[PDB]
Order: C-alpha cells, then sequence, then structure tokens
RNA sequence: GUACGUGAAAUUGCUGAAAGGGAAGCAUUGGAAAUCAG
RNA sequence: UUUCAAUGGCCCGUCUUGAAACACGGACCAAGGAGUCUAGCAUCUAUGCGAGUGUUUGGGUGAUGAAAACCCAUCCGCGAAAUGGUGAAUGCAGGUGGGAACGCCCUGGCGUGCACCAUCGACCGU
RNA sequence: CUGCCGAAGUUUCCGGAUAGCAGAAACUCAGAUCAGUUUUAUGUGUAAAAUGAGAGUUUCUAGUGGGCCAUUUUUGGUAAGCAGAACUGGCGAUGCGGGAUGAACCGAACGUGAGGUUAAGGUGCCGGAAUGUACGCUC
RNA sequence: AGAAGCUCAGACGAGUAGGCAGGCGUGGAGGUUUGUGACGAAGCCUUGGGCGUGAGCCUGGGUCGAACAGCCUCUAGU
C-alpha cells in the first residue's frame, strides 16, 4: 500500500526426448495405500502391477532398495541396476512400446 | 506532586513571523547553511527530547487530571472510577440540551467538567 | 530478537509460556526452545519423520522413551515403509506425518503438551533440520 | 535470624580490629621514618626515603586536539574525561607512560588523607560494569571477597600501600570525577609545573590540589 | 536502596556505618613530652651553613 | 437584496490603543497596561 | 496580548568550491503542484500446505446484488536427479575431532551427541 | 514530526571490481584473546611483563574514492619568493567561551534546567571582575 | 498481570552521506461507538483556555446553516 510505502517518509526531505524420472525408493509410493496394505508384506501368488508410464513417468532409475515382496514393474525404459535390484526382490520388468 | 512544564513558549517554524504563508507549524529546517539547524547564538530553539516533561505529570493539566473527551451521558459513566484521575471535557459539538444532562450526571457522580460554563 | 514477527496468536502464547520457563528454571534446554521459537521461517527448517527416526536409533540407538523435540514442521518421509514408534513434539505436523505416526507408531505433541511433560526438557532429544536446503 | 546477627556482629568487630592494625601501621611507619631521619641526621649521615609505589594522576586537558599516541594512554589509563583522578601503580612501566602525557595530566604522591577521603567522598565501585557508590561495606565485600577486602578502610589500606591485589582495587574503583578546583588553577596552566604552570609531575603538591577538588 | 548519596565525613552516622572504628580513634596524642633531643651533627650544621 | 449560501488570506479605508532621532522583523528576562485562569 | 528597557540576533532556498563569496530564484496571498501504476528478477519477513504445491484458461454453481462468495474435471508450471545417451545408500544412507541439548556420577569425569565446519571414505551430484 | 546508529573523506588492481571505515543476520568464544600504549630481553626490528577492554570470526549491503591548512624532516634552493616529497595533525559531519570583528589562533566539544567551580582571556570606563600589592624601566 | 505490561540500577546525548524505529495529518472503503447534530453538523474568525519535545489535538465565544466524527482495519490522485 502507498501509506506503508516509506516515499511516505520522505516527504520533506527533498525526495529432447520427454522422460521423467523415477526411482525404486518411490515405485511403491505410486501404488494406492490399501493395495499396500493387501500386496505388501503377503506372499501372495498374485502381485501387484505399478504402470509408472500412467503415472507420468519414463524411466524407472535404482535409486533405493525395494522390499522383498515381488512386484512387476511395467515402464517404458529402466536402468540397468534398477532391474537387477527388481528381480533380487523378486520383480520382473515388462517394457512397454 | 505539583506539575512543572519544561517550557511554556510554543516552537515556532523560522520566518514564520517574517512571511504569511510560512505557517507558524514547526518545521524541521533541512538546510545545509541553516544557521539555526547549527545552534547559532540568538537563534531561536528546536524541538528536542530534552524538553518532554515528567512522565507521572504529562499530560495532567493544571489542576492535576487529565482532560477526558465526553459525548453523552454514557461516556460520563465510564469516568465514575477515576473522578480523581481524568476531568469530563464535553465535545464542542454536543447540543444544549446534552450539555446540561452530562454536567448534571458527572456532578452528581462526582467527575469535573472542564467547560461546564458553556451552552 | 525479543519477539518474533508472527503475528499468530498461539505463537504469541507459546513465547509467553517459555518466557516464563526460561527465567524461573535453569533449563538450557527452555532457553534454547524459547530462542527457537523467535527464530523466523528461513532459520526453523523443516525435519523428516525419517531423519527423527534414524537419529534415534542411530549408532547406539538407544532411544528407549526419550521424545525428539523439534520447533518447526516434522513433514513425512514417503520413500520410509514401515514406521517405528516414536515420540515426538513439534510446532506442526503434515497431515501425512502425524497419520503415520499415529497409525503405527507412539504418539505426537504439541510444544505446550512437552511443557507439562518435561518441564526441564528432561530425557528429550533437541534435533534440529538442515539448514543447508 | 540469630545467626545472621551474630555473624554480621563478628564481622564488624573483625573489620575494626583490621582498621586499628592499619591505622597503627600508618602511624608506626611515619615515625620510625621520622627516627631513621633524624638519627642520620644526628650523625651527619643521609637517609634516603623508599620509592613511592603508589601515585595519582588527575587529566588536566579536554578531550579536544590531543594527539592519536597520547590519547590511547589516556584510554588505558582510564582517564576519558577533563579532571578525573585515578590511582596508578608506580613503577618502571609507568614512569614511562606518564613521562609522554606530561602535557595533558597531572600526577604526585598522593598521602593517606587524600586516599581516605577520595573513596569517602567520590568513592564508586565498578559492580556489574555499572555505577555504584560506595555506601556500605556489603558493597565491597560482594565485589572484592575473593581478595580478602571487607570494608572501605580495606580498600583504603589496599590502595594506601599497594598491597598484593591492587590492580584489582584500583581497577574496582571507577575513575573519581573530580570538580574544577576551588580556587582555580595557576595564571597559565598548561605550562609544565616546573616552568610556573599546573601540567606534569608535582610530587607532594598533588594533596594540595585534590583538596580544592573536593 | 541507596536513593541518595551521603557523605561519610559530613555524616557522622554514615561514617559510623562505613567504618566501625571511630568510635575510638584518638586522633592527638601528646608524645613531645620528655627531655627534647636536639638531634642535628655538628658536621651536618657545618655543611648546611656551608658557603 | 439578484454586485445574492458559507465569506479565508493578500490588499484597502475608518476608529481605538501605542511606538518612532539614518531600517525592521526575531529571541531571552522582567516591568507597565489590558485580560484570563484556577 | 501589546509596549518599553538590558543582552543577543547578518536573508531564506539553490549552485560552485577545501571553503566562502559569487551566481541564479524570491512583490504579496489563496488554491493546484512532483518516485506513481504495471510486467520481470532477486533479498528478507509473514501465512497456508509440504514431496509436494498452485481453485479463478475454463466448467459447475450462486433467488436475499449474481462482476461477489462457493465447488473442481483434465491438463500444465515449478520442485522431487544429475552429468555430459547414461543415470546414485558398498560401509546403522560410513569413521575422527570440535559442538547445541540431555542423562548418569562424585568443578570435573562418563555416555548420547542435532545444526554446522574441518577430516579419512565411498555411489552416479547422491 | 520526533528518536536512535553513523561514516568515508583512499589504499591496492584493471569507469569499475577489491580492501578500509558503518551496520545487519547467523555462528564460538570468558583456565580468551585483543590493543594508533609503555616496559623487559635478544640481536631500529624481533620476542615475553605493565595497563585497559569480554574478545573473535563467517556471510551481505549501503555511503565514501576529494581537497584545504599547519607542524617536522628533507630535496634543491632564489636577487627575494618559493618549488618537490614524506609525516601526523586541524578543518571538513561541529555549535560554545575568549582573541574588538574573522574558515583555519588560545580554551572547549552540545538533551532541558537549578546551584557551585573553573579553562582560555581578563578586572580604569564602554564591560562582568583589585584606579590591587611589591620591585624596576620608559617622556 | 493491557507480561504488548510493571519495576530497580547504571551509563550515555553534536552529527553531513547512509542505516533503523515509532508517531502526526488528509480524501474514500469494511466494521464499530445503544456516537454527535436545526435546542445548530461542517467550515471560518477570535489580545479566550488546556494538552503534546514535535508533527498536531481538544475546548470557550462569535459567525454560520446540514451534515459529521472517535476507535479497529482497508485504500490512495494523501
Amino acid at each position: 500500500p502507498t501509506h506503508v510505502s516509506k516515499t511516505r517518509k520522505l516527504r520533506g526531505h527533498v525526495s529432447p526426448l520427454w522422460r521423467p524420472t523415477v526411482n525404486l525408493d518411490r515405485l511403491w509410493t505410486l501404488l494406492p495405500n490399501e493395495a499396500r496394505d493387501k500386496y505388501l508384506g503377503k506372499n501372495t501368488e498374485v502381485a501387484p502391477v505399478i504402470n509408472v508410464l500412467q503415472s507420468g513417468y519414463g524411466k524407472v532409475l535404482g535409486k533405493g532398495r525395494l522390499p522383498e515382496t515381488p512386484v512387476i514393474v511395467q515402464t517404458r525404459y529402466v536402468s540397468r541396476r534398477a532391474e537387477e535390484k527388481i528381480k533380487q526382490a523378486g520383480g520382473v520388468v515388462e517394457l512397454i512400446a | 506532586v505539583n506539575i512543572i512544564k519544561k517550557r511554556t513558549k510554543p516552537f515556532k517554524r523560522h520566518q514564520s513571523d517574517r512571511f504569511k504563508r510560512v505557517g507558524e507549524s514547526w518545521r524541521k529546517p533541512r538546510g545545509i547553511d541553516s544557521c539555526v539547524r547549527r545552534r547559532f547564538r540568538g537563534t531561536i530553539s528546536m524541538p528536542k527530547i530534552g524538553y518532554g516533561n515528567n512522565k507521572k505529570t504529562r499530560y495532567c493539566m493544571p489542576n492535576g487530571l487529565k482532560a477526558f473527551l465526553v459525548r453523552n451521558v454514557s461516556d460520563v459513566e465510564l469516568l465514575l472510577m477515576h473522578n480523581k484521575t481524568y476531568a469530563a471535557e464535553i465535545a464542542g459539538n454536543v447540543s444544549a440540551r446534552k450539555r446540561v444532562e452530562i454536567v448534571e450526571k458527572a456532578r452528581a457522580l462526582g467527575v469535573k467538567v472542564t467547560n461546564a460554563g458553556a451552552k | 530478537r525479543s519477539k518474533p514477527a508472527s503475528e499468530n496468536v498461539y505463537l504469541k502464547l507459546l513465547v509467553k509460556l517459555y518466557r516464563f520457563l526460561a527465567r524461573r528454571t535453569d533449563s538450557r534446554f527452555n532457553k534454547a526452545i524459547l530462542k527457537r521459537l523467535f527464530q523466523s521461517k528461513t532459520n526453523r527448517p523443516p525435519i523428516s519423520i525419517s531423519k527423527i527416526a534414524a537419529l534415534t536409533s542411530r549408532k547406539s540407538a538407544s532411544s528407549q522413551n526419550k521424545t525428539t523435540v523439534v520447533v518447526g514442521t516434522v513433514t513425512d518421509d514417503e520413500r520410509m515403509l514401515t514406521v517405528p514408534k516414536l515420540s515426538i513434539a513439534a510446532l506442526r505436523f503434515t497431515k501425512s506425518a502425524r497419520a503415520r505416526i499415529l497409525k503405527a507408531g507412539g504418539e505426537v505433541l504439541t510444544l505446550d503438551q512437552l511443557a507439562l511433560r518435561a518441564p526441564t526438557g528432561s530425557n528429550t532429544v533437541l534435533v534440529r533440520g538442515k539448514k543447508h536446503a | 535470624a540469630a545467626e545472621k546477627k551474630s555473624a554480621r556482629q563478628k564481622k564488624r568487630e573483625l573489620i575494626a580490629k583490621r582498621a586499628e592494625a592499619y591505622e597503627a601501621e600508618y602511624r608506626a611507619a611515619e615515625r620510625e621514618q621520622i627516627e631513621l631521619a633524624r638519627k642520620a641526621r644526628a650523625e651527619g649521615n643521609y637517609f634516603v626515603p623508599h620509592e613511592p609505589k603508589l601515585i595519582f594522576v588527575v587529566r588536566i586537558r579536554g578531550i579536544n586536539n590531543i594527539p592519536p599516541k597520547a590519547r590511547k594512554i589516556m584510554q588505558l589509563l582510564r582517564l576519558l574525561q577533563i579532571n578525573n583522578g585515578i590511582f596508578v601503580k608506580f613503577n618502571k612501566a609507568i614512569k614511562e607512560m606518564l613521562q609522554v602525557v606530561e602535557p595533558y595530566v597531572t600526577y604526585g604522591i598522593p598521602n593517606h588523607k587524600t586516599v581516605r577521603e577520595l573513596i569517602y567522598k567520590r568513592g564508586f565501585g565498578k559492580v556489574n560494569k555499572q555505577r555504584i557508590p560506595l555506601s556500605d561495606n556489603a558493597i565491597i565485600e560482594a565485589a572484592l571477597g575473593k581478595y580478602s577486602i571487607l570494608s572501605v578502610e580495606d580498600l583504603i589500606h589496599e590502595i594506601y600501600t599497594v598491597g598484593p591485589n591492587f590492580k584489582q582495587a584500583a581497577n574496582f574503583l571507577w575513575p573519581f570525577k573530580l570538580s574544577s578546583p576551588l580556587g582555580g588553577w595557576r595564571e597559565r596552566k598548561f605550562k609544565h609545573f616546573i616552568e610556573g604552570g599546573d601540567a606534569g609531575k608535582r610530587d607532594e603538591h598533588i594533596n594540595g590540589l585534590v583538596q580544592k577538588m573536593l | 536502596a541507596h536513593v541518595q548519596k551521603k557523605n561519610p565525613l559530613k555524616n557522622k552516622a554514615v561514617l559510623s556505618r562505613l567504618n566501625p572504628y571511630a568510635k575510638a580513634y584518638k586522633a592527638n596524642v601528646k608524645i613531645n613530652s620528655e627531655k627534647t633531643p636536639k638531634a642535628a651533627g655538628e658536621k651536618f650544621l657545618s655543611v648546611l651553613h656551608e658557603n
């Protein structure tokens, strides 16, 4: 406001390829909370599917540890260490065209 | 304790005597060569915080009370508990009917009126 | 800074409460808390629930029942999945952090509740947030 | 209730004994010096009195037109104002200081009455970086109890005789704020004291000046 | 405490407070009451009244 | 009273009071005269 | 308030210079009259939320004024990953020292040790 | 409108970045370090007692980058002036007492007042204060 | 105990560039004062009084004839 301006007090003083990246530690966070309660920590024959393309991510990177629960990761691209950690956690990677 | 004022004369703006366009309301001189800002001899004095009066007697009239502006009988009632501290001063736009009502109520309450004999 | 620029009435109430506690006790904790309440938001960075979980069970761990105290926001850390039991007192909790701590863990506390529980700061861990920003 | 009254009463008697002891010491020291001088004169011998370990310095020139080298020394002497008097431990490290601020200060040997009157009238202590008047012995006791100084008489003794804790006592005393001399200075005041002025060393005439300033 | 400063020299009561010894001082003592020994060496007098 | 609501200052005339031997205004302390306040 | 007496009192602004003086401005009074609005960027502070955040392009809706308030589908902006295609806990997401704060003791000792800073260390900046 | 803090007045490198002076924010430090200072010791410089003061850093952000006058040393001097450096001062941001009057001379540095006492300079009168005291010189 | 407050003690006070803080006044807006007003609002005048260090504020009297203000916030062609 003009009233609080300090010129009110000077009166009188003479004056590429689109590819957002997601790391492994956030892969389970993308999935909703009720599915995590169902699939995470339980040895179920059916595994959850995390299509990281539908969540606005182009590539899955390898930062972080995944929990030992297997999970199917559907994506376009994946860093070489990321899918190493994925099968070490028991999951598989399905590259999406 | 009595009321003593460090000064009685008002502070006049410089050369307000000489010029009718220059009002007597104080204005601090910004002139670099202003001998009056430099505090030369014979020149008039400038407002200083050293002229501030006693805290315990500031805002107090000669009688020792503080003037309080009053518009109606409701305002006077607010001065019931401070009749030895505040003196009621009826506003200048209060009609003659409300003047006499305010004065009577303050007199009954024991509250001083500064300008009672008016209108 | 003798007073905070915040006009929040409840922040002023906390400052009043810890003004008394700082001067009527001999706790360097209470003096520290009063100073951090005066500090601006720039100097009160958020601390994550994961860093709190780390600093409790770090090195020799020995967290026991010690209550974590931070003058700031305890933001959640969604990367960590299984949340331990924690007792934190803070200015604010993000809705995620408060929900996660309560569901699987201990309790959340405000700074007035902590002053009742531990007026002298006994068995309290005073944790700051990373200012590297 | 009774414990504090008894302790303070015993403390009061203890101070009286110390003051009595100090008074006898001054009388004996003066008398023995007179006897030594008398015996020297009778034998034809010459007796040299000891050097004065104590000096009293009064700043006689103001804060205007003073060289920076001389200004710093008066800052170190706490002579930050005109007509300010302080006690200095007169030694080889001080003689050189006072010799270069000769035109700006005067100093001399203060007798017991000068020290006794100064602390009684102008005595102010530096308590928590404040100028508190020495109006009662407990003020000195709480501020100099580590050095076994309990009363004004103890403080006077520690200053007059230049005891082991003279530095602490002199630093405790806020510089005395003396008035302008009663009767005035000499006609020309900034000439050297020897040459008819009022500046520099003056030996036993610092007393005659100080009594004017009190 | 200590609203006014009272000079102990001009206040007999304040002097008693500060110095619990002024009640017994005996300022003046008569010590020159024996045969006054005129102590001045003859050689000293010659040196004094020299030239 | 149409030279029209309110009627400021500059400026001008009259009356009253006072001052004035080649400036004046101003400031400080009081007196005198006038006028107020408690 | 006016006036007298004693004492004091050089015309204000601007400009130039180390500084004045000069050099302009000023017959008098009233009214008007000069760092404003906006776009971007950056600092600091406050506020809301916080790995998120941002309703107001637009749609819904709003009977009492409906250009307000209210509600939000899909996108999008910045942030969450850097480096020059690839793309990060080796090691409690690493040890040593100082350190806020706390605890146990009989000032000091011991333990714990945030922020930050020097240190050996890693991983593709973390 | 009042109050508080308060400079630079110029190096060092290419109009500037820098430093310096002034502030703010955040740190650690009181069995600690500083200093327009003096002693002591070693050979003017170096190192360790006196006295005073709480002493440090990091970030960042304003203003300043002139001159004048004077002292001392010194370089030449020259009809005689002066000219060239350095030096720290004084002014500059600053009123007041005195010097009859005054940018640079002697004192003194400032909130509003009462009382007391002085500085520099003065005490025949203007003019506050001895037509004081003592000894000389001068027409 | 308007802790924003109350109280005790000491020191300090020129100040350009610059820095920082608190206040005064004006037009209009939201709220509020059971607010003022033709028994006289606003304005104006006055050798009337009071308050404030100051910007300014309140008031007596006169004149005048229809609107106006205090506090808390907002705003600026202040």
